[PDB]
């Protein structure tokens, strides 16, 4: 298995920043890539064996280090905010016809560490209109005003997570596209059937899991240090 | 053009030495090309797939592990198979013809007397195919010659030497004879005793 | 085998311990290049065939990097029995007739390389190091390998030798 | 450098996506598309090789053309699970170094399939800043645009959990604090089916 770490990072502009990869099938090629919107996945750097890396397509501003067959880790020594992005891991094996990247990890550069806010998160209860004209009841739920992007949406009915009858938007969305710094909303949508919806003792609830600073990170302002937390909203059936 | 090399089939004080070489036997341009390649451990050829075979064979003990293996997987066998073309006849057709085979350098022929005995050094030349002949007042002279093997200089020229025990007397006109395929009329240095 | 032509391609070479390794190209017993894995660069020759085609070095990298792999394996596997050591073999002569005030190259010949390790040195008894060429280590019928050493000089000289399988230096004066 | 065709691609359940592909190399001799669903690192879906004419994986197929250097994913009766983006890659085996060169992906959303297709627009209640309008239950005819009004938020392409089993519709939700913000013109900016329910 290919593993990246860490999955979400938020890091100011000229301090030093440390993915890190490990894999564990015996695979003697790793990779680094980035994606972003309108460049696809670029090759950062690489590596065919412990000792060596080589420089991919744009090694600027990063350094690689290869300490053994199973490790490959990358390295910003001045980070800055054109290295915010998405980051991929890979391996291969000689000659591979396959590359086996991770899942990925969010890091986002800031000048200021101002703009850091959590989201706020409502659910908002289906209306008895849809329930009368279709027999099917959809529950929306928005989180906005977060910053940055590193959001993750989960429905829970009843204690246990759902999967039925959800969809979410694949992205965040720009509140303030003009500005530079816009916080971010994402919807959600959950459907159920009108005979559920409609019986009090069911509740439905959205959980929205919000990754920012962490323990050792330092925070210099009156509001709640906008730590790395799970938000929720809830419903209750009803009549 | 680009050169491709073989892909080195991967396995699965005191000093090891590992070697690998992938071998390209062309007659008469490309119309047969025989493909070798070979893997050595501290100086003993172990492993080595040959064309004529048609599959991965051990050559000492310890090469049976990986030919069987080698045999075993389709990827690889059938790659290493398929680089006599990608990367034998596609090096022959493509790079060496613009390089290797298109190289030219004619000879340079000066005689001089040693001490008797004439020396006609012919120098920095390539290819390989030379013909170097002395005549003395015109006849052919093959008795009392002696040449040098080809000496390879190493940055793709080689030379010669050609010495000729002879005796001066004035007016006798000694003259070296150069035939190679980088000259349209051969080369002719005299030397008037 | 006979044949018109050998190209003799990939030429990858790897010694444990000391980690040190070598890709070459060959073609009719002459090097086309050789990948410096340092600096992953292809170095030609000749120049103008590095103004003619062309070969990506990475690929001499990962080739490398697999016959360091399979060294490892092969160390193992035969219970770790170890290089025997060598005795290596020197000629020198001249690549032009040899003209005082007129200068020309001087062509060491080390043969019976085996393993690929030595300090092909000179000796006017005193060391000299400058306008010096040594060429890689060239593929032997018998797995041992040959080297040059180029020295250029005023037509006016020993080539000295260290290898392991030698107990001594072996000074092959001119 | 390899490039794709359409950079956004948006198809009903049963329909035939076609993702295309074309590459500027005349060495490429190996073609794989990945496949990277949401939140997740991108994975081999299926790969040719420049020798054949084809390669055929269940419903995913690859036309390969190589006199042109064009290259086509087909994806036969597309399942709403098939949503994500697709990369074509390329790369010269003979080189024997490793680095595929990508494309910049096609991003791939399957519409589920409307039984009986209701459009209309219903107002949700706010469980005590905003209220929020749902459109849904229409079919292939209608294409939803963004808002004209900055402050009124609309999001058009929701993408299914990939778990999802009983449920699946592909509504477009709107909200604005606003002032004149009811969901009768809250898509004004849209070509809407006439016959819309509106409660």
């Amino acid at each position: 298995a290919v593993t990246q770490s860490p999955r979400n990072k938020v890091a100011v502009t000229g301090g030093k920043v440390t993915l890190s990869c490990n894999q564990t099938n015996n695979h003697n090629n790793m990779y680094w890539y980035r994606q972003d919107t309108g460049h696809g996945l670029r090759l950062i750097h690489y590596s065919y064996g412990a000792g060596s890396t080589e420089k991919g397509d744009i090694p600027d501003g990063y350094k690689a280090s290869r300490p053994s067959q199973e490790n490959f880790s990358l390295i910003l020594e001045l980070a800055t905010p054109s290295q915010t992005s998405v980051y991929f891991c890979a391996s291969g094996d000689f000659w591979g016809d396959t590359l086996y990247f991770g899942a990925g990890t969010r890091l986002s550069v800031l000048e200021d560490l101002k703009n850091v806010f959590p989201p706020e998160v409502a659910v908002f209860e289906p209306s008895e209109a849809e329930i009368s004209h279709t027999q099917k009841a959809t529950l929306v739920c928005l989180a906005t005003g977060f910053y940055p992007d590193h959001v993750e949406l989960s429905w829970w009915v009843n204690g246990k997570e759902v999967h039925s009858g959800v969809c979410t938007d694949p992205q965040p969305l720009k509140e303030q596209p003009a500005l530079n710094d816009s916080r971010y909303a994402l919807s959600s949508r959950l459907r159920v059937s009108a005979t559920f919806w409609q019986n009090p003792r069911n509740h439905f609830r959205c959980q929205v899991q919000f990754y920012g600073l962490s323990e050792n990170d330092e925070w210099t302002q009156d509001r709640a240090k906008p730590v790395t937390q799970i938000v929720s909203a809830e419903a209750w059936g009803r009549a | 053009v680009s050169y491709y090399g073989p892909k080195t089939s991967p396995v699965q004080e005191r000093h090891f030495v590992y070697q690998f070489m992938g071998e390209c036997y062309f007659t008469n341009g490309t119309q047969r090309i025989r493909y070798v390649t070979r893997y050595i451990y501290n100086r003993e050829e172990y492993v080595r797939y040959d064309s004529d075979v048609g599959e991965h064979r051990a050559v000492t003990e310890l090469g049976r592990p990986d030919a069987e293996y080698w045999n075993s997987q389709p990827e690889i066998l059938e790659r290493t198979r398929a680089e006599l073309d990608t990367v034998c006849r596609h090096n022959y057709e493509g790079p060496e013809t613009h390089t290797s085979l298109r190289r030219l350098e004619q000879p340079n022929v000066v005689i001089s007397l040693s001490r008797n005995t004439l020396v006609c050094s012919v120098t920095d030349f390539y290819p390989a195919k030379i013909k170097v002949r002395w005549f003395r007042n015109g006849q052919e002279e093959t008795v009392g010659v002696s040449s040098t093997q080809l000496i390879r200089n190493g940055d793709w020229t080689f030379q010669v030497l050609v010495m000729l025990e002879m005796t001066p007397r004035r007016g006798e006109v000694y003259t070296c004879h150069v035939e190679h395929p980088s000259l349209k009329s051969p080369i002719t240095v005299e030397w008037r005793a | 085998i006979e044949a018109d032509h050998v190209g003799t391609y990939g030429i990858s070479v790897y010694q444990s311990p000391g980690d040190i390794g070598q890709y070459t190209f060959e073609f009719d017993g002459d090097e086309l290049f050789y990948v410096d894995l340092d600096k992953k660069e292809t170095v030609w020759m000749l120049p103008e065939f590095g103004q003619l085609a062309s070969f990506d070095p990475q690929g001499g990298l990962q080739n490398i990097a697999v016959v360091k792999h399979n060294l490892g394996v092969l160390t193992k596997r035969s219970n770790s029995t170890p290089a025997t050591n060598e005795a290596p073999q020197a000629t020198v002569f001249p690549k032009s007739p040899v003209l005082l005030g007129q200068p020309n190259t001087l062509i060491c010949f080390v043969d019976n390389i085996f393993p690929p390790v030595i300090n092909i040195t000179w000796l006017n008894s005193k060391s000299v190091a400058d306008g010096v060429y040594e060429t890689s280590f060239f593929v032997n019928r018998d797995y041992s390998f040959h080297k040059l050493s180029y020295l250029t000089f005023i037509p006016s000289y020993d080539c000295k030798v260290e290898h392991w399988g030698l107990e001594e230096p072996v000074l092959k004066h001119w | 450098q390899v490039r794709q065709s359409p950079q956004s691609l948006t198809v009903w359940e049963g329909e035939t996506a076609i993702l295309n592909c074309s590459y500027e190399n005349s060495a490429f001799d190996y073609l794989p598309w990945y496949q990277q669903f949401p939140g997740e690192g991108p994975a081999l879906l299926i790969a040719i090789r420049s020798v054949s004419d084809k390669k055929e994986d269940g419903r995913f197929t690859i036309f390969f053309n190589k006199r042109e250097k064009k290259l086509s994913l087909h994806i036969t009766d597309s399942q709403p699970g098939d949503s994500a983006t697709y990369f074509c890659a390329g790369i010269d085996t003979g080189a024997n170094t490793g680095k595929l060169t990508f494309g910049h992906g096609t991003i791939l959303r399957v519409h589920p399939n409307i039984q009986n297709p209701d459009p209309a627009v219903y107002q949700l209640r706010d469980s005590k800043d905003k209220s929020v309008c749902l459109f849904t239950d229409f079919d292939s005819q209608t294409n939803v645009s963004q808002s004209k009004d900055s402050d009124v938020y609309i999001t058009d392409k929701c993408v299914l959990d990939m778990r999802s089993m009983d449920f699946k519709s592909n509504s477009a939700v709107a909200w604005s604090n606003k002032s004149d913000f009811a969901c009768a013109n809250a898509f004004n900016n849209s070509i809407i089916p006439e016959d819309t329910f509106f409660p």
